């Protein structure tokens, strides 16, 4: 799952069949590490108009 | 700012006329050497009327001011060849 | 059931019978005009290309799209501003009510700001605040940026303050040039002048009329706190808007023919010549779904816009001044009106004049006494039955028929319906 | 500045044209841009891949130029209406509308043409030098109460006058000028003063 952002650790109690986490607009906002069992928020990083 | 974060402008307290305006009531100009400033947009000279149960103000004189007011009316014509543009 | 146009109501016309009302009840109503609506910043490289690079490169082949989309979203942003500025900035000297309020009986202290809270509002403003009210984080994310208004709520409160001190203290004189101190029964009594009533009413009914007018902004403040469907105007344009950006948000879950409606899944499975297909049939489907977006915002703004010219129109009419025009400042005789801040639009106070009982009486239009016929001056001839009067037409006040107020013109052979009765002479 | 209005409306009318141009030469997927150079290199098969995508292209800037044209046009509907209603108004008239026919009460106007637009010359009636004085609802003189006809009463210190409501011109409280009207009992902040008689 190819992406940009930051990463955060998730407070979003994923149970053991939840691989991933969609948002409103179907885009990923959290991820889970297959390595650690650790749930993770996928944020885009800081962006904005000039 | 509410709106965001200026960088290179610098902050007075002096009120003054909204000549650029940025955003949440702030804007921006060129004053004194010479600077962009961000200020809090005014709103006019405060006044109080002297109100009272017994005071009336009546004018003396007067003025015949002319004001002019311009207004669209119509614009230029324009008949694109629809075929023309996209097969020419 | 099949809608009911109405009550039937017969009028007793006749050609001798007049109805003159021998009361009257103020009446203040409101009105809801939208004035602006949420500005829009549409990222189009990041809405249709967002965090892609061959993506870009292929955009730029359509041409400029992009720049013109946001070309009309910052034309909508600034003419939003220049319509909040035409409505609510229409003086230019902030006024300040006085700290005696000696008006006359009249309460404005629901309607004037409160030095108690923070934000320099009234409780009206408080109200209509409260009554019009994550998915900002998911269209943020996605190129979907709300820009904040030029004036802020705080300077609209404070705009209309000015507006209320200028017409408590000084009625239209404000708005034709300097502000001139008057006392709030003497205005009163020009707008009853205005309407067709003599002054002497306001004089001989002030506390009637300022006990009327406390119960109707009583009320008033009572139908804003009660139900949830007096600002329905407002939050109709706030949900249109809210529903317009979900519509864009989610249009990005489409595939649009391609494979994936996610440009990560595409450029990590296909190679460099034949994604291009996918990604030109998701860039096409974007930006139309952009051109709609963008011409629907176009006529709601145009829409707007001509709301807030009729509200600019209203203010500069009602406020301002003494606007004769009927149904135009609320329902009834135009007395005064009060602006009043709302959220992305404006509420007015409309006072009016309605006439409450009315009697049915005898009417003529001359008198002949010694072969002159006689027409009233202002005013209109009544019978009680036997004897006649003379009295104003929006107010019961009978009078003497004298020669200073009837004048003299033919004779009596010429008027329909003309009766007899002496004429006094001072 | 004073014809920006009208300026604003040429420049945008020119731009779009600008813009309509501008996307003529764009690519929208083809080999190039030019219809003759993809009529001269691909078979008949192979160029009409191309054309499809140039016609579509050319066709959607055209609908948009069209629907921001009849946009403009609407908005410059409503501006000739209001202009022509102004006209009526005021130039044909004397509207009593506040802030309508310019800043002040509207005396008259003059129509001037200009480039794609009207210009009104609102001539306005602006009171300029006021003074302070004492008020008064209504007289009594012999019990009965005095209210103005067409004025207010003021005071300058001493002495009693009727005078308009826009300018200042003092006159004896007379007979003519107020009428009686009630009693003076009901009346609030009345005060006494004598009614000439002539
Ligand atoms: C009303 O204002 C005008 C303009 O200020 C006054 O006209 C001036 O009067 C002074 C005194 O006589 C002259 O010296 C000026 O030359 C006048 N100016 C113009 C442009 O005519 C006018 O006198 C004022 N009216 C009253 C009653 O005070
Ligand atoms: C005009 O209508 C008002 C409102 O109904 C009348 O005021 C009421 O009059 C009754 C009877 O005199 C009183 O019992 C109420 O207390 C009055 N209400 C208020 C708020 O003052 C008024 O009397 C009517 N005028 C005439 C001439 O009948
Ligand atoms: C205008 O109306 C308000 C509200 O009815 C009045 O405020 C009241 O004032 C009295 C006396 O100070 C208090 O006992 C009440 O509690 C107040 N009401 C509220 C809702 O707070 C106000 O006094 C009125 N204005 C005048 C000049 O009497
Ligand atoms: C019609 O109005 C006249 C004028 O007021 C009434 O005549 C007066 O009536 C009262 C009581 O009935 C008497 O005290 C007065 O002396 C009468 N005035 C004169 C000049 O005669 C008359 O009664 C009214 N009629 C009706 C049916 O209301
Ligand atoms: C008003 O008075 C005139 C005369 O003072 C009345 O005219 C009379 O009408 C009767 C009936 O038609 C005739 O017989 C008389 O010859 C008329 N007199 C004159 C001098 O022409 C008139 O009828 C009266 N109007 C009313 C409504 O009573
Ligand atoms: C208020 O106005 C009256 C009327 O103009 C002034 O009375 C005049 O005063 C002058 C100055 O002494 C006398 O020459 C006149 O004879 C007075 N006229 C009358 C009818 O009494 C009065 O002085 C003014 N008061 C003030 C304070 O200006
Ligand atoms: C206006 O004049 C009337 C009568 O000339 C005054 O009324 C008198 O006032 C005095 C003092 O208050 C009382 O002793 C009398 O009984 C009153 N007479 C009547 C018939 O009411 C009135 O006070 C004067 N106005 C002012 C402001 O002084
Ligand atoms: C291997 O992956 C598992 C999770 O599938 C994890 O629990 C374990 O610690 C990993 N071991 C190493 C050596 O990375
Ligand atoms: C503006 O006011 C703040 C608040 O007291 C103060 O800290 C600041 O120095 C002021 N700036 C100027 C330029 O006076
Ligand atoms: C006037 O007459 C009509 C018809 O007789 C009647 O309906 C109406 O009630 C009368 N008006 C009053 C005030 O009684
Ligand atoms: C009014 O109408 C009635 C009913 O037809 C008629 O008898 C009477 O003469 C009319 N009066 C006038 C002045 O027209
Ligand atoms: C009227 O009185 C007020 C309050 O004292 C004052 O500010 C104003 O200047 C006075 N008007 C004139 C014309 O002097
Ligand atoms: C006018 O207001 C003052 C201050 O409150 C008061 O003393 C005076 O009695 C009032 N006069 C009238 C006629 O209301």
């Amino acid at each position: 799952l190819t992406g940009t952002g930051v990463l955060t650790e998730s407070n979003k109690k994923f149970l053991p069949f939840q691989q991933f986490g969609r948002d409103i607009a179907d885009t990923t906002d959290a991820v889970r590490d297959p390595q650690t069992l650790e749930i993770l928020d996928i944020t885009p990083c800081s962006f904005g108009g000039v | 700012t509410r709106a965001g974060c200026l960088i290179g402008a610098e902050h007075v307290n002096n009120s003054y006329e909204c000549d650029i305006p940025i955003g949440a009531g702030i804007c921006a100009s060129y004053q004194t050497s010479q600077s962009i400033i961000a200020y809090t947009m005014s709103l006019g000279a405060e006044n109080s009327v002297a109100y009272s149960n017994n005071s009336i103000a009546i004018p003396t004189n007067f003025t015949i001011s002319v004001t002019t007011e311009i207004l669209p009316v119509s614009m230029t014509k324009t008949s694109v060849d629809c075929t023309m543009y996209i097969c020419g | 059931y099949t809608m009911s146009l109405g009550a039937e109501n017969s009028v007793a016309y006749s050609n001798n019978s007049i109805a003159i009302p021998t009361n009257f009840t103020i009446s203040v109503t409101t009105e809801i005009l939208p004035v602006s609506m949420t500005k829009t910043s549409v990222d189009c490289t990041m809405y249709i290309c967002g965090d892609s690079t061959e993506c870009s490169n292929l955009l730029l082949q359509y041409g400029s799209f992009c720049t013109q989309l946001n070309r009309a979203l910052t034309g909508i942003a600034v003419e939003q501003d220049k319509n909040t500025q035409e409505v609510f900035a229409q003086v230019k000297q902030i006024y300040k009510t006085p700290p005696i309020k000696d008006f006359g009986g009249f309460n404005f202290s629901q309607i004037l700001p409160d030095p108690s809270k923070p934000s320099k509002r009234s409780f009206i403003e408080d109200l209509l605040f409260n009554k019009v009210t994550d998915l900002i984080c998911a269209q943020k994310f996605n190129g979907l940026t709300v820009l904040p208004p030029l004036l802020t709520d705080e300077m609209i409160a404070q705009y209309t303050s000015a507006l209320l001190a200028g017409t408590i203290t000084s009625g239209w004189t404000f708005g034709a040039g300097a502000a001139l101190q008057i006392p709030f029964a003497m205005q009163m009594a020009y707008r009853f002048n205005g309407i067709g009533v003599t002054q002497n009413v306001l004089y001989e009914n002030q506390k009637l009329i300022a006990n009327q007018f406390n119960s109707a902004i009583g009320k008033i403040q009572d139908s804003l706190s009660s139900t949830a469907s007096a600002l329905g105007k407002l939050q109709d344009v706030v949900n249109q808007n809210a529903q317009a950006l979900n519509t864009l948000v989610k249009q990005l879950s489409s595939n649009f023919g391609a494979i994936s409606s996610v440009l990560n899944d595409i450029l990590s499975r296909l190679d460099k010549v034949e994604a291009e297909v996918q990604i030109d049939r998701l860039i096409t489907g974007r930006l139309q779904s952009l051109q709609t977006y963008v011409t629907q915002q176009l006529i709601r703004a145009a829409e707007i816009r001509a709301s807030a010219n009729l509200a600019a129109t209203k203010m500069s009419e009602c406020v301002l001044g003494q606007s004769k025009r009927v149904d135009f400042c609320g329902k009834g005789y135009h007395l005064m009106s009060f602006p009043q801040s709302a959220p992305h639009g404006v509420v007015f106070l409309h006072v009016t004049y309605v006439p409450a009982q009315e009697k049915n009486f005898t009417t003529a239009p001359a008198i002949c006494h010694d072969g002159k016929a006689h027409f009233p001056r202002e005013g209109v001839f009544v019978s009680n039955g036997t004897h006649w009067f003379v009295t104003q037409r929006n107010f019961y006040e009978p009078q003497i028929i004298t020669t200073d107020n009837t004048f003299v013109s033919g004779n009596c052979d010429v008027v329909i319906g003309i009766v007899n009765n002496t004429v006094y002479d001072p």
